[PDB]
């Protein structure tokens, strides 16, 4: 039986309200700033290497991406932000990479295609993380890769940082073959100049594609595994080898008809806004985007600054936990307690960080908080079903460790575009520096000027505000991108999707410190 | 009478649903029902997702490009004029009827597609528009 | 029956000769210098902190090391080298923090001990890679960890290096999780402050040891699983604690005994000699380190190039591969079906990188040489065997690769003093460089002139011989140590003793592209 | 999404071609022959027996099968020719045993049931064989076993060849003893006299069902676990038995609707012709019996004398391989790839063996394919999917075991009625066994005359030509039948249906020789 009434979260916020306009046209103004850098990365290496790369009559990178997945189906494409900015004096938009996951013949899988436009298709170092990153989403959600492989080899002028260590270029073959080993398919298909260290690709590959116009490989190597006139061609051969690759999606969760949130989710803006110093309920925007806006909270009146509870996204089960406040002894046993109770009964897990700083109480005695959040931390690292992670607010300290930050092998990452990162506020540490110099030379017996208070001071203020923009945190690879609130249930549905891929085994505990 | 401008629009519609309707039936078979991937929406993250079609009409080429907006309403270019068109597929009898409506304009028509030409059946007349072959299937 | 003869591999070298001379001059030079700079390491953060640190009655990191582990029990230090000249004006020696390798109790355990002399066991961003290394080598080889805990937490002024990503502080914690769910003891000296940011170390160990003098950790906290007067007694009850492991160590290889080879070690330096141009045959080498010099080649006349065969080194067996020229077809194919034979017999693996540069000869027909190796870089990632790398001489281009890098996670890799590695030679890259950029520039009409040549080709010259160093590439953490070839043997064998730890399970191999 | 289309093989073959018509003429010659021949067999032991048995008021077995199976159900008789001229003088009609599979309460089993016409149901040594044929097909499929026992025990005359050996009668019971271990039902109908080394048969079954008329084996012995009145009602009960088995079919293999070919398959008859020296395209063969005629080849342009791809038949996936010339070494690798690549999917093999003699070409370099062809039959051994043979044209020499012949254990090997087999051309053993003779009375110092050349080469070309037969190898069981070209596709359908019973595991494979 399941027709019993379950209540509704969500109110309908104050639209006269002043700080709710406040707040809509500050949240406003970030989603255009966001939209506006998204089209220029879109737009490519440049009007110059566009044309040259037409007129070798080769199709854009993004076309085909278009022309290789299933018509109309949604793409989800991963860091659209790396290399924003990273490197001093060239512009390398989206890392010179694109990465996403898409359904071809009905099937999830893990797209990953050289842009040649950008510097020739050369690897940067952030060009090698991004790939190494969606080769390990695609490991661990067990997804076909496809590459399409238009390469120039490492950039030679920054060798140091692309060749030699482990998470260096070299780890790219080594997944592939790992990925071959645990019978993921891998698809190269060479659509451009089979230069130096590029035949290493196809090599490794399972099955290759090779556009016509080396002539040696499809005749005599034998590298060449089909043969295809040009881009169109190749793209829809790609598409029977994906077909003939006798693969049925295995789903081990219960599943419900899915249903629309009661409330706007445009409403957000309204809610959350840009200044980090105001709060709010966390519980408005999970109303916002579970289905039909039913939540079940879980131990509600214990640990309140922590929301923890069950709803379904798309039909599916889903854990959610968030953080409505400082977080605390209570907050931290609910924590572990549910991340538990969800192991045992196999459902995915969804964070939501909203860490609130320090600045209003000086002291909040962390010893206490520590040898409590120690054990949420185990917890989380141990977990092993499905998890994903969303940065709604800020993320400071050891709380973003607890929240399941990237050092936790979170399946996906996104962080909305008002979001800060950082191991403390600016103002804390540049306390605790000063602190720590004053007392120093306090003990050698040196006398402590106030300008040279100010002096320390004011450059780690700058440098924390600045190192902990959602623009820096992405241009390298710690989020896998910056989310439209707007759009924030759709991605989820499609990330959560992906992550039923691979089958869900059972959760091993360490010792859990009583 | 060379087909008009929206003529191919309401052809290009009617191809886009038809490829719908094959999504449908293969999420019918699987065990995901409820996926968001099985939607044809198109969507992208922060970019709006742009088709360059090409439909063969007479002995002269055209080539439409089909903006997938959010609101499930199609933004059609061809050439300078673009038309705004929001259409379903829905079976009269034991037919395929496609409604369509192009910059507010309403349209019923009977869709039949069978290999390369489109057949859109109504009481002006009969609009045949070819689905160029890829030529590397013969 | 063990009782009929083999024929030993190794000739006594010309001790006469000039070129033996020279080669042991500038040989024994380049040990001399490293021992220096390990003795300027060794002395440890200065003499100030070092005062400092005595005067507060706390035992310096070395003396730790020195009585925890069994009395005369050699000591396998890694990384000496972290942080030499990694940063412009600071100097931290030793990366702040010293891993090794010991025996406590009769059991193989990794010691990781902060160094408070070093801007008070701060946290540089080498300083977290070097940890990540310590616990990855602990994880796969199933040794307990034993940390003695005296830090000071993230160095402020690279926040942005040390918190946010993946292999960034939070992973620690992460593996301490996992290491405990898969039953590795975990065990805390909280030798030092319990400073902010440091609860959690202890907090999530197994078991606890605290030095008297939070109080409120010991008497109410109850995070204090022993409680400690000093520094002495804290290692003795460390010592207890690991005997009350209930561990026995289990071997599943075949053991003979040991013999020791009938070259000595010392030669050598002649052998090898200092400039890379010149070659020899790795066979002296091998000759000088396996157990009474003797050596089963297999196919000896087929792929010269490679030298493969099964030794024992203090009585384990091993399979050896070494480079002996530049490697071709044939090469590739013997190494794979050497790699291949191994992993069925579970048989360790050695490889010893010579890689030969490509000055010599222009083309080597890149392709063949390629489509060859792929396989290679498979069966040797596939391969689950314990493998460890060393690096006698040059490593460049996909070859490094080929003969397990870093990106192969051998279990160890080490590298001797007279070590190059990079992706190509210098002057390689500056021709491949002018050419791009000639003929790009007569693509659009442009001229090209000598002088333009000149200033492309010199920068990249000097950086690469920069970045091509062992000091270079040992002062980030690209490989476990810089070791004296007069010692490799012994390093050797405490290494495969400690792989010996963990079970081997079967190699699972992907498609042979045939 | 699974709309977008795909290239069909085959072509319209000239119908007007003289060579058209004379090869129809000499193929449709031989089905007839095929067909009268099969007829006469069905007649069975003769009118003489029939009367007899009918007399009894026993059925004939024939007309047992047809009860028995579901109605209108398709059976699938296996080696209706064993016997066939076998022994000098006696007529052993079908071996004196009916073997089969066919769907009895829709479960398909294998039926098998004696025939008392023949000699009583006495056993020749084929039908021994017969039997151990079925009950391993049935074993390796996991089919329910009915046997319908009318016997008469061993043929005492030949005794020697029927009881003592591994593969001689007591394997029989061997078997069913361990397919009554793995849980594969037995059900023994004693429909006949239950005369001495027969009650041996009901005794080893799961259960029993007796014709009325030992009347002490049902009342007293207990061996009896149903009872009929006759024949009739024993069916009725074996399919209530069937009915009660509680078994429910499990498929692990992706499904599609199945399509019939394009092109009608009794052009086969003109295309194949009986002439082995004239050559045909495998490709035709394969247009004609997959579905829709669409088919993925795989490295088409590398090794084209092997023609390797992927296609459906009735819905279900198959990876097919067949000969188009003279294998090389690229056909054996890029077989060696194919196989790997469909073990690695879990696709059922299909292989057309047209092996093309020597006597084109005089040394073909029989060195180099052979290390080759030692890869594929290595692959070919090791594969675990079902694999079924199809033998269309000659089958000479290790090509047939490199193209899964019987040693390999293909789940069926069926042959066309224009096949031949046999070590070599029968010419080529003549010249070889004259040159080893006339070298060695040369050794001797003795003359070779040319008399004594022909004298040793005709009657071994005559005994070749005779031992190739079809009829000469399927009277042996050295095939499950001979089967119409004309109706292939069908019986493939079937076939691979029953394959699929089991479940498919996953493939191990030896070291590849690189
Ligand atoms: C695996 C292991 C173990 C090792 C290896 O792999 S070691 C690989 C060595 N690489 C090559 O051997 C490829 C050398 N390229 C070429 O042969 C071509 O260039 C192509 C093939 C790239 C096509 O490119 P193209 O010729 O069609 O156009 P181009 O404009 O010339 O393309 C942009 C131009 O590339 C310049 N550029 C700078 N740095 C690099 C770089 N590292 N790689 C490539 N190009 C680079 C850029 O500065 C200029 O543009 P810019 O900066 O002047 O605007
Ligand atoms: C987990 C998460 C999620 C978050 C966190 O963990 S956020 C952790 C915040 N850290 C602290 O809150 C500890 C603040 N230290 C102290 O309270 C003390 O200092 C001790 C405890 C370190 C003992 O040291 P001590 O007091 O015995 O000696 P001191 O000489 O003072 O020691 C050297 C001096 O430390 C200065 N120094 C510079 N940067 C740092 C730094 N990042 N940490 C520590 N010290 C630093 C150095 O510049 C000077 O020496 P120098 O450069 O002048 O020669
Ligand atoms: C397992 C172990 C470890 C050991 C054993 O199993 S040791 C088994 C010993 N066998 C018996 O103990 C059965 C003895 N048969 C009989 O008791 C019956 O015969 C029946 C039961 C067979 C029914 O047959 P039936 O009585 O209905 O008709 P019949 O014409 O008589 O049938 C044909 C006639 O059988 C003659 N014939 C010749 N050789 C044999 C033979 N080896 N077995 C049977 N019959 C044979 C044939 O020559 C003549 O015909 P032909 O050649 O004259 O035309």
């Amino acid at each position: 039986y399941h027709g019993d009434s379950v209540a509704s979260l969500g109110t309908q916020p104050d639209l006269g309200s002043a700080l709710y306009q406040e707040n809509y046209k500050q949240m406003k103004a970030l989603v255009n700033q966001l939209h506006e850098r998204v089209e220029h990365i879109k737009l490519g290496g440049g009007e110059k290497a566009r044309a040259l790369h037409i007129s070798r009559g080769k199709l854009l990178p993004r076309e085909r991406i278009d022309n290789l997945i299933d018509p109309g189906s949604p793409f989800l494409e991963l860091s659209q932000f790396a290399g924003y900015q990273l490197y001093d004096n060239e512009e390398v938009p989206g890392g010179g990479i694109i990465t996403g996951i898409g359904r071809v013949s009905g099937v999830e899988c893990m797209i990953i295609a050289n842009d040649a436009t950008v510097k020739g298709g050369a690897y940067y170092p952030v060009t090698v993380k991004k790939q190494l990153r969606a080769q390990e989403i695609a490991m661990q959600n067990r997804l076909p890769c496809i590459y399409l492989v238009d390469s120039g080899g490492a950039y030679l002028p920054r060798q140091a940082d692309v060749f030699p260590d482990r998470d260096h270029f070299g780890r790219t073959f080594y997944n592939q073959a790992i990925m071959s080993s645990k019978n993921i398919a891998q698809i190269a298909v060479v659509m451009g100049s089979c230069t130096a260290g590029g035949a290493y690709v196809p090599a490794m590959a399972d099955e290759n594609i090779i556009v016509r116009k080396a002539d040696l490989h499809c005749r005599k190597s034998g590298v060449s595994d089909h043969w295809a006139l040009d881009d169109h061609h190749a793209l829809h051969l790609t598409r029977k080898v994906v077909r003939n690759l006798n693969y049925q999606k295995k789903l081990d969760v219960t599943i419900e008809p899915s249903e629309e949130p009661l409330f706007p989710a445009d409403e957000l803006y309204g809610i959350v806004g840009a200044n980090l110093k105001r709060s709010f309920d966390v519980r408005e925007v999970i109303a916002r985007i579970v289905d039909g806006s039913r939540f079940t909270e879980f131990k509600a009146f214990y640990g309140d600054t922590l929301v923890t509870g069950f709803a379904r996204i798309f039909g599916y089960p889903v854990g959610i936990v968030g953080n409505n406040g400082v977080l605390f002894s209570e907050s931290a046993k609910k924590g572990t307690h549910f991340v538990q109770l969800c192991c045992q009964r196999n459902i995915p897990l969804l964070f939501l960080q909203n860490i609130t700083g320090f600045m209003v109480g000086r002291e909040y005695e962390a010893e206490g908080i520590a040898k409590d959040g120690a054990k949420m931390v185990a917890a989380v690292a141990c977990a092993q079903v499905p998890k994903i992670t969303l940065i709604i607010g800020g993320s400071y300290g050891a709380g973003n460790y607890g929240m399941c930050g990237r050092a936790y092998s979170p399946r996906f990452l996104y962080i909305w575009p008002n979001a800060r990162i950082s191991v403390m506020g600016g103002e804390q540490a540049a306390n605790v520096l000063a602190t720590i110099t004053k007392d120093q030379r306090a003990r050698e017996g040196k006398q402590f000027s106030s300008a040279d208070e100010a002096a320390l001071k004011e450059p780690i203020i700058k440098k924390f505000e600045e190192e902990g923009n959602p623009y820096y945190s992405s241009a390298r690879v710690w989020d896998d991108g910056i989310i439209d609130p707007a759009d924030t249930r759709l991605v989820l549905g499609l990330s959560f999707s992906a992550a039923l891929n691979a089958p869900i085994e059972k959760t091993d505990f360490g010792i859990f410190r009583m | 009478k060379a087909a008009a401008k929206e003529s191919l629009c309401q052809a290009a519609l009617g191809l886009i649903l038809k490829e719908k309707a094959m999504t449908d039936t293969f999420t019918l078979q699987a065990h995901d029902q409820f996926s968001p991937f099985s939607s044809s929406s198109g969507r992208r993250l922060n970019i709006s997702y742009t088709r360059n079609m090409t439909l063969k009409d007479g002995k002269n080429n055209v080539a439409i490009a089909v903006t997938y907006n959010h609101d499930g309403s199609y933004s059609m270019q061809i050439e300078d004029k673009t038309f705004q068109v929001l259409g379903n597929l829905y079976s009269e009898g034991d037919c395929t009827y496609l409604k369509c409506s192009v910059n507010g304009v309403a349209s019923k028509a009977k869709l039949i597609i069978l290999e390369n030409t489109i057949y859109l059946f109504s009481k002006e007349g009969s609009i045949e528009i070819d689905i160029p072959v890829p030529k590397y299937l013969s």
